[PDB]
RNA sequence: AUCGAGAGGG
DNA sequence: ACGTCCCTCTCGA
């Protein structure tokens, strides 16, 4: 079918950025523990909570 | 207070030393903790003066 | 690993 | 006197 409303079309200029999901996603049960405070630790990279 | 704070002990005679967990080390062969070297430093200028006097 | 400084992300 | 919450990187003793 067509659609009731037309729609505007062209070739706009876009840009990939520097923000992947599979970049920032994370998960953390139980885990790495740091060592004066015995708690969880900093980030994706030491994986932590 | 007459048991928990009396001013007296404002003054400080005998002094408390925190164990390893408050200041532990870490192998870096380890490396004591900030509050290891400083009483280090305390009971080198401790007894300087134990002798001193 | 720890502290210190630095750029970005909503 | 403390001076918004969290998060991802990168680098020098």
């Amino acid at each position: 079918k067509k659609l009731m409303a037309q729609i505007f079309f062209g070739p706009t200029y876009y840009q990939r950025l520097r923000h992947m999901v599979d970049d920032k996603i994370h998960a953390r049960a139980r885990g790495p523990m740091q060592v004066l405070t015995r708690q969880p630790v900093e980030g994706r990279s030491r994986d932590g909570g | 207070n007459e048991v928990f704070s009396r001013p007296e002990w404002m003054i400080l005679t005998c002094l408390p030393v925190p164990p390893p967990p408050v200041r532990p080390s870490i192998s870096f062969q380890r490396g004591e903790d900030d509050l290891t070297f400083k009483l280090a430093d305390i009971l080198k200028a401790n007894i300087s003066l134990e002798t001193l006097e």
